[PDB]
């Protein structure tokens, strides 16, 4: 499950600056 | 563009709750 | 804390679900 | 603007439970 | 004026995401 | 470790209790207007 866990942090993390980006792209309104 | 993010948090909500329940199975 | 966590974990995908329905209701009629 | 609010409570909502499954989690860590 | 406040809230959301993502990599450091 | 979780734990409490006060007052402070 290691490998699992390892690859759902990263894709967390690259939601996470994506979900930051978008609501920095909503408070450049 | 907040329904694009809205979309966002529900997908980390998704993220994250995976995690725990990955976690849980090495517990 | 086994129990407790096992119980969280369904209680949130219950709420998953939920939040994944509502959002596609909000998603529906505001493209209306 | 009322569908959003049953969302963001329900958001609020789940990430009460994530943070009590890992707190719960750290007892077992 | 409402639609401000709720900009506050998606903010908190977002970093408390943030702060639970933080919570289970330092845990799954620790797993 | 224990320590940074239990202080991302403890900021988690501070950001929930902020996020639901929130929720709250802009739930009122709709409805009513």
């Amino acid at each position: 499950y290691t490998s699992l866990i390892h690859s759902l942090i990263e894709e967390s993390q690259n939601q996470q600056e994506k979900n930051e980006q978008e609501l920095l792209e909503l408070d450049k309104w | 563009q907040a329904r694009q993010l809205l979309s966002g948090i529900v997908q980390q909500q998704n993220n994250l709750l995976r995690a725990i329940e990955a976690q849980q199975h090495l517990l």
